[PDB]
RNA sequence: GGUGAAAUUCUUGGAUUUAUGAAAGACGAACAACUGCGAAAGCAUUUGCCAAGGAUGUUUUCAUUAAUCAAGAACGAAAGUUGGGGGCUCGAAGACGAUCAGAUACCGUCCUAGUCUCAACCAUAAACGAUGCCGACCAGGGAUCGGCGGAUGUUGCUUAUAGGACUCCGCCGGCACCUUAUGAGAAAUCAAAGUCUUUGGGUUCCGGGGGGAGUAUGGUCGCAAGGCUGAAACUUAAAGGAAUUGA
RNA sequence: UUGUUGGUCUUCAACGAGGAAUGCCUAGUAAGCGCGAGUCAUCAGCUCGCGUUGACUACGUCCCUGCCCUUUGUACACACCG
RNA sequence: CCGACUUUGUGAAAUGA
RNA sequence: AUGUAAA
RNA sequence: AUCAGAGUGGCGCAGCGGAAGCGUGGUGGGCCCAUAACCCACAGGUCCCAGGAUCGAAACCUGGCUCUGAUACCA
């Protein structure tokens, strides 16, 4: 029982993928505002968009 | 299943500043499979720094012994000596060289143990020169001091104070007071101690070392 | 290594050129 | 042609090196020839540290660190992008 | 209350090992493997994690609250370098709520080691 | 376990993992290098012993005793051979599981000989610096290895100094490196492959287009594998080296 | 005439959104809808123009196919279909 | 080859009753 | 994996 | 000479009456510059020749053909 939990988008590092399509960000934590982590995120997205998020501890790494 | 164990409190000998370093865990006494004779032999593996409540000695494991059990309070007494993998690897580097030496030593109380000594040169203020290597005579001159230096401290009474000579690091700090006239030896240290054969039980011997 | 397998396989036909010999005696 | 001076390898003085293995693929490889970096890592990332600071029992400890003197030949070296082709000129600088 | 972790981190696999601070009984030993589908997936650093979070369940359901981590790569004669599992398992069982004593590499580095497993040109793939 | 993914394989007769310990045999990490020693092959744990060795130093000796060397001789990695010891790891052959059209291969598991040691053979490696050996001259520099000489200036040393480490300067003898043609070269490149048509220090070996071929035959050595010595017929107009542009 | 075409009545097929694969397209664009011209004595399912209605997706990447530059390798130059 | 009874006595512990 | 003899 | 065994897709072969397949081969697309290879579809046969019983045969029995394998010994 996961609670899906909220995440600001600071800055978008890039666009990795194979093709280019998952672009990997780097989100700070609503609830507790000082957990940055960097995921991957599909679709546009741009600075300051809001994602909901199901699994949190998960993180990729630089260039994944 | 977890539910016929029972919890065991170990306890250092008194040759150590801090006390009960940790808590062990073993099925419930019954007749063959007795737990007090049954185990009895326990090899912790502890740091030395939760037991002088420092931290300069973060490095030096020190491995203790379980050797005897007094009414679920288990007993204890010195069994070897270690670096830490990192400690190790991080004096180990290029541009220098190596000095390493052992030695076989029998203490005064009936214990056959063996020394493991390390030691690295110094560069000295103002060396231009990119390298400190000695030259493979002067390596075994002061290979040799350390066996002799390392004997004379050990011929002592008993590990009581063999290891209270360990705990200051008295052992390196005189090796380079002793050969600082053919190198200097920045890291001079004793890596490993290891007991080899250990005389008997001597509940007695044990009791005002570990009280 | 072209060179190597050639040299190997004249090595072949000369041990089995000698057994010839050794029959033909 | 000769591609390089000293053969890709420095042996001067001497006949025989000890060979060493790859760490990649196992390949013998003499130890005056073998791409060796001594690759000291931390052991966590450093977006994963104030998190292990949040969890060491005892205050003022400091992480240990990842000590290892890697091998690799030609081959892995040039296939992993240890090493890359230099051209002609750029290839003899040793900085 | 200490424990012992032993972190076997190679690849193909991970291995996340409780045990007291003697390690004679282990209390808990969860497998990357026994936390997914995929005999690929059985390595990933994400296996590490939730194999990681039920090592912390099921020790504070047993009482140790701090632990040693004993990190150990395949050693002997092949990789030092932990597989992808480590980090993340160090990771998720600091967060998922839990105390860490004290990091150590316990690989096995020998003083020099018996004939490796390839050849001599090894494995050329 | 293993891989990109698999399966062969091990496993509730408790594998994998953890700790303690014992046996076996192998290997000697990191330190470890444009570093040393060795005639080359080669030689990295400790101490002892045994002989040997280059350099350095020398106001010691002999006095040309020297250089290179057909015949002849010593050593000569790995493999391999005869026979003991050992039998960990790894592993030709062999057997499997994959892949693939095939897969007798690369990949994964088991593995024999072998890997290790002894006694005795073998005599070859891209045995390489693809660069014979001794000698002289010629261009510059900083490194570094060993020895020695000279500097004051600090040692977590030294009953004080000397000496050891370190800084500076110079000699020899090493292993090399960086810059430049005024040189050489087909150029690549080379401070020795220079001092070559302005051609001559000495000496040994060795090549005469490509194949046939290090083959046949003869000899000789070897237990054998093979080694050393080694043609012809015929065929061919190119084969080959260095560098340029393009693809 | 092997019915040029256009009407009228009747005849009322397959086709249930199409396998492997593959094409075109980034804003009045795709797609839907008609008109005009070319051909023409007649025949426009085509081609070239034209407007009408009017979007989803993305604002990227070198993974597939290719292009340009540099470096590198080459036993290729009719040039890797070597 | 192994099983039981017999020579075959003594006391001690741990598991079943 | 491979690539007219038809110049 | 007797006695077994087997005759099934183009080839080698699976089949237990309701009743026909497997690999491969062939035919048509697809990928490729083109051929493989690979992906997707398509069509198969006088179930050796001739009878019977059997709801129901290629199978079951029998007659005819062709190959193969055995046994043909004491004198
Ligand atoms: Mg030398
Ligand atoms: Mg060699
Ligand atoms: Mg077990
Ligand atoms: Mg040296
Ligand atoms: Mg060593
Ligand atoms: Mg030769
Ligand atoms: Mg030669
Ligand atoms: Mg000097
Ligand atoms: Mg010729
Ligand atoms: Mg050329
Ligand atoms: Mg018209
Ligand atoms: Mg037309
Ligand atoms: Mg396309
Ligand atoms: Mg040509
Ligand atoms: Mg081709
Ligand atoms: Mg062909
Ligand atoms: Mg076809
Ligand atoms: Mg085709
Ligand atoms: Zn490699």
């Amino acid at each position: 029982d996961t609670q899906v939990k909220l995440a600001v988008v600071v800055k978008v590092m890039g666009r990795t993928g194979s093709r280019g399509q998952v672009t990997q960000v780097r989100v700070k934590f609503l609830d507790d505002q000082n957990r940055l982590i960097m995921r991957n995120v599909k679709g546009p997205v741009r600075e300051g968009d809001i994602l909901t998020l199901l699994e949190s501890e998960r993180e990729a790494r630089r260039l994944r | 299943p977890f539910t016929k164990k029972q919890w065991y409190d170990i306890k250092a000998p008194l040759l150590f500043t801090s006390r009960n370093v940790g808590k062990t865990l073993v099925s419930r006494t019954q007749g063959t499979k007795i737990a007090s004779e049954g185990l009895k032999h326990r090899v912790f593996e502890v740091s030395l720094a939760d037991l002088q409540n420092d931290e300069d000695q973060a490095y030096r494991k020190i491995r203790l012994r379980a050797e005897d059990v007094q009414g679920m309070n288990v007993l204890t007494n010195f069994w070897g000596m270690d670096f830490t993998t990192d400690k190790l690897r991080s004096l180990v580097r290029k541009w220098q060289t190596l000095i390493e030496a052992h030695v076989d030593v029998k203490t005064t109380d009936n214990y056959m143990l063996r020394m493991f000594a390390i030691g690295f040169t110094k560069r000295r203020p103002n060396q231009v020169k990119r390298t400190c290597y000695a030259q493979a005579s002067q390596i075994r001159q002061i290979r040799r001091k350390m066996v002799e230096i390392m004997v004379n401290q050990a011929a002592s009474c008993d590990l009581k104070e063999l290891v209270n000579k360990f705990i200051p690091e008295v052992i390196g700090k005189e090796i380079e007071k002793a050969t600082s006239s053919i190198f200097p030896l920045q890291n001079v240290y004793v890596r490993k101690v290891k007991i080899l054969k250990a005389p008997k039980f001597d509940l007695g011997k044990l009791m005002e070392v570990h009280g | 290594m072209r060179a190597k397998w050639k040299k190997k396989r004249m090595r072949r036909l000369k041990r089995k050129r000698r057994k010839m010999r050794q029959r033909s005696k | 042609t000769f591609k390089r001076r000293n053969g890709g390898r420095n042996k001067h003085g001497r006949g025989h090196v000890k060979y060493i293995r790859c760490s990649n693929c196992a390949k013998c490889c003499p130890k005056d020839k073998a791409i060796k970096r001594f690759l000291v890592r931390n052991i966590v990332e450093q977006a994963a540290v104030r998190d292990v600071q949040e969890a060491c029992v005892h205050d003022g400890y400091v992480l240990p660190k990842l000590y290892a003197k890697v091998h690799h030949c030609v081959s892995c070296a040039i296939h992993a992008h240890i090493v890359r082709v230099r051209s002609r000129e750029n290839r003899r600088n040793r900085e | 209350v200490f424990g012992v972790a032993h972190i076997f981190a190679s690849f193909n696999d991970t291995f996340i090992h409780v045990t007291d601070l003697s390690g004679r009984e282990t209390l808990v030993r969860i497998t990357g493997g026994m936390k997914v589908k995929a005999d690929r997936d059985e390595s990933s650093p994400y296996a590490a994690m939730l194999a990681s979070q039920d090592v912390a369940t099921r020790c504070k359901e047993l009482g140790i609250t701090a632990l040693h981590i004993k990190l150990r790569a395949t050693g002997g004669n092949k990789t030092k370098t932990p597989g992808p599992g480590a980090q993340s398992a160090l990771r998720a069982l600091a967060r998922s709520g839990m105390k860490i004593g004290r990091i150590e590499d316990v690989t096995p580095v020998p003083t020099d080691s018996t004939r490796r497993k390839g050849g001599r040109r090894g494995r050329r793939l």
